[PDB]
C-alpha cells in the first residue's frame, strides 16, 4: 500500500474530509488496534496502479524458438508405455468405490446418503479426471509420435 | 568405398554394387570391407546372407563445391515435405485450435 | 579467462532496464546504447541481475568513432559493490540487433576491467524476432586455419532465461496470457504443434538459401556448418527399415487404449443421463401438488 | 517343455529342435480387460438404479 503524511493539525480541524474528495478510499481493515489508530491519524491511503508501455508487455511476454523445438523432442516411448498402462489399473481400484455406491442409493434425504455411500470424496468425479487426463495426454503422445516421423524422412 | 556410399541416397551397399564401384571381383571386396571396420573408416554391420553392408556412420571427408550440389537437392526434398504437412494440418483442425 | 558461461541466465530486470535506459538517453537513428551488465560470473550459470546504461556516443559517418566514458564504469564499482555483493562487472549490453565489428573493438576496454571473456548480450530493442529477444556470445581467440592469423571472433552460447524467483512471482501476477507455450490443456498444446512444425520449416528453408549462397554470391565457405548437415543425412534414419514396423506396432497398442478410455468416459456420461431424470421425475409431482392445494385453499 | 524352462520345438518330420526364449507379451492388454470386465458389471447395476422411470 502507498501512503501520504496528514497533518496532526488536519485532524483537530477537521478537515479530513477535504482530504478524501475524488477518491474512493482504501481501508485495510486488518491490523487494528494500535496501529490503525496511528494510521488512521498520520496517513491517507490511496489505490495504486501499474502501468507498462505494450513493449514491455512484449518482452514479459516473450520466450524462446528453443521453446518449441523442445516440444518436438520426444521421450523414451517405454515409459509412456508405462504410463498408459499404470491408468487403467490405477481406475480399477476406484472403480469397485463407485460399483458399491450405485448399488442401492435411492434412499430418501441428500444429506444423509454424502455419508452413506461416499458421495464425498466423490469416485465419479475422481474417475472422469484420471480418464480424461491420461486421455488428452495420449492424443498429444501419437500425434507427436507421427509428426516427427514424417516430417524427417 | 567411402566416396560411393555417400553420393548415392542409400547408405547401405550390397556387395554386387561395390563390386562394380571398386572395379574389382566381390571376393576381394568382402576381404578389404571387413578391414574398413577395423580401421574406424565406416563402421556398421556385415550381413552375407542379405548381402549387404549397413553403415551407420559416413566418417568426416571434405566437402568441395559439387558436394554442396548434391546436399542441396537432398534439402529441397525435405522442405517441400514440410510445406506438404503443414498446409494438411492447418486445413484439418481448423475449427478448433483454441 | 574461465570457460565458464555455459548458459547465460537473465533476469526480466535486466531487460526492463535496457529498454527504458535506450529512450531516456534518446539514442535513435541506429544510435547505439552501450550500458554495463552487473551479476556473477566464473559459473556455469552466469547470473545477469542488472545493467546501467553508460554515457555513449556513436558517430553514423565512421563506426571507430564512437566514445566512451571510462571514470563512469570506475564509480559505479564502488556502489555496486556496497548495495549487493555478488554483483561483478561482466561485461557489457549491446542495443543491436546488428552483430559489428566495432564490437570486437569495445570489447577491449570491458577487457581491462573484466575477469572473464567480456559477455556481450545483444538485448534487441525492437523485439522483431519475438523469440531470441536476446543473443549471447562471448568473446574467443582461436588459431584460424588455412596459413591465417590468429582471430578474436564472437561463438554463440546458450542466452536463455530462466528469471529469479523474487522477479518472476511479480510478472507472473501481471500476465493471464496462454503466451508463446504455456503447456496447458489439450487446446494450448494442440496450437503448439502446428507453430513448432511451422517454426522448424522456416529454420530449414533458410539452410537451402545458405548453401545457394555459398556458390553464387561467394559468401567465405563456413565448413562448420557442412559439419553438422553431414550429420543429419547420417543419423537420418532411413525408411525400409524393420525399424519402422517396430514403430507401426507402438501406434496399435496406444490408439487402442484410447478406445478403451473413450468407451469408459461414455458410461460417466451415461449416469448422468438418468440421474438428471430422476430429478425431473419427484419434480413432476412436486409442481402438480402445488396446484391442486391452490384450489382446495381458495 | 510343459514345465516351461526352455519352452521350445521339436520335429518328428524331420530332427531339429529349435528355442525360443521368448517371455511373456503385452500387460496393457492384459489390464485393459479388467477394466472392461468392471465396467460391464457396472452398466447393468446403473440400469437397476434407472428403473424407477419405469
Amino acid at each position: 500500500d502507498a501512503f501520504r503524511l496528514i497533518d496532526t493539525g488536519a485532524l483537530i480541524n477537521n478537515l479530513e474530509p477535504r482530504q478524501t474528495t475524488s477518491n474512493t478510499g482504501l481501508l485495510n481493515k486488518a491490523n487494528i488496534q494500535a496501529l490503525i489508530h496511528g494510521l488512521n491519524r498520520h496517513y491517507y491511503s490511496l489505490n495504486i496502479d501499474y502501468h507498462k508501455t505494450a513493449k514491455e508487455t512484449k518482452m514479459l511476454m516473450n520466450l524462446h524458438k528453443e521453446q518449441w523445438q523442445s516440444g518436438l523432442k520426444m521421450y523414451d516411448y517405454e515409459e509412456k508405455e508405462e504410463s498408459n498402462l499404470a491408468a487403467t489399473k490405477s481406475m480399477v481400484k476406484i472403480a469397485e468405490q463407485y460399483s458399491k455406491r450405485i448399488e442401492e442409493e435411492k434412499e430418501l434425504t441428500e444429506e444423509e446418503l454424502k455419508t452413506r455411500y461416499v458421495g464425498r470424496q466423490d469416485p465419479k468425479k475422481h474417475l472422469s479426471e484420471t480418464a480424461d487426463e491420461t486421455l488428452e495426454n495420449n492424443i498429444v503422445s501419437v500425434l507427436t509420435a507421427g509428426v516427427n516421423s514424417v516430417a524427417i524422412k | 568405398l567411402i566416396e560411393t556410399v555417400f553420393v548415392k541416397n542409400i547408405r547401405m551397399l550390397s556387395f554386387e554394387d561395390i563390386s562394380k564401384a571398386t572395379h574389382l571381383p566381390k571376393d576381394n571386396v568382402e576381404h578389404l570391407v571387413m578391414r574398413a571396420i577395423s580401421l574406424g573408416l565406416l563402421k556398421g554391420s556385415i550381413d552375407q546372407v542379405n548381402e549387404l553392408v549397413t553403415i551407420s556412420w559416413v566418417q568426416p571427408r571434405i566437402i568441395s563445391g559439387d558436394q554442396i550440389t548434391k546436399m542441396k537437392d537432398r534439402l529441397v526434398e525435405w522442405n517441400d515435405q514440410v510445406e506438404k504437412l503443414g498446409k494438411k494440418m492447418e486445413a484439418r483442425g481448423q475449427s478448433i485450435w483454441v | 579467462m574461465s570457460l565458464q558461461h555455459e548458459k547465460v541466465t537473465i533476469a526480466p530486470l535486466v531487460l526492463l532496464s535496457a529498454l527504458d535506459h535506450y529512450e531516456r538517453t534518446q539514442t535513435k537513428e541506429n544510435k547505439r546504447c552501450v550500458g554495463v551488465i552487473l551479476g556473477d560470473a566464473n559459473s556455469s550459470t552466469i547470473r545477469v541481475t542488472n545493467s546501467f546504461a553508460l554515457p555513449f556516443e556513436e558517430d553514423e559517418k565512421n563506426s571507430d568513432v564512437w566514445f566512451l566514458d571510462h571514470n563512469y564504469i570506475e564509480n559505479m564499482n564502488e556502489m555496486c559493490k556496497k548495495i549487493n555483493a555478488k554483483e561483478k562487472l561482466i561485461g557489457w549490453y549491446h542495443s543491436g540487433p546488428k552483430l559489428r565489428a566495432s564490437d570486437l573493438k569495445i570489447n577491449e576496454l570491458f577487457k581491462k576491467y573484466t575477469q572473464n571473456n567480456p559477455l556481450l548480450l545483444i538485448v534487441d530493442v525492437k523485439q522483431q524476432g519475438v523469440g531470441l529477444p536476446t543473443d549471447a556470445y562471448v568473446a574467443i581467440e582461436q588459431v584460424k586455419d588455412d596459413g591465417t592469423s590468429t582471430e578474436k571472433t564472437f561463438l554463440h552460447l546458450p542466452c536463455t532465461i530462466e528469471a529469479e524467483e523474487a522477479e518472476e512471482i511479480g510478472v507472473e501476477h501481471l500476465l493471464r496470457d496462454v503466451r508463446d507455450q504455456a503447456a496447458g490443456g489439450l487446446s494450448i498444446r494442440l496450437t503448439n504443434q502446428l507453430k513448432s512444425l511451422k517454426g522448424l520449416q522456416s529454420k530449414l528453408k533458410d539452410v537451402v538459401e545458405y548453401l545457394d549462397k555459398v556458390i553464387n554470391k561467394e559468401l567465405p565457405i563456413n565448413h562448420t556448418i557442412l559439419g553438422k548437415l553431414q550429420d543429419v543425412f547420417n543419423l537420418l534414419p532411413n525408411l525400409g527399415t524393420p525399424d519402422d514396423d517396430e514403430i507401426d506396432v507402438e501406434n496399435h497398442d496406444r490408439i487402442n487404449i484410447s478406445n478403451n478410455l473413450q468407451k469408459a468416459l461414455t458410461v460417466k456420461t451415461n449416469d448422468e443421463l438418468m440421474v438428471i431424470y430422476i430429478s425431473n421425475l419427484v419434480r413432476s409431482i412436486i409442481a402438480f401438488d402445488d396446484l391442486i392445494e391452490n384450489k382446495i385453499q381458495n | 517343455i510343459l514345465d516351461k524352462i526352455f519352452y521350445g520345438v521339436l520335429d518328428q518330420g524331420n530332427g531339429w529342435l529349435y528355442v525360443y526364449e521368448t517371455p511373456n507379451q503385452d500387460a496393457t492388454y492384459d489390464s485393459a480387460l479388467e477394466l472392461v470386465g468392471q465396467l460391464n458389471k457396472v452398466v447393468d447395476q446403473l440400469f437397476e438404479k434407472a428403473s424407477v422411470l419405469y
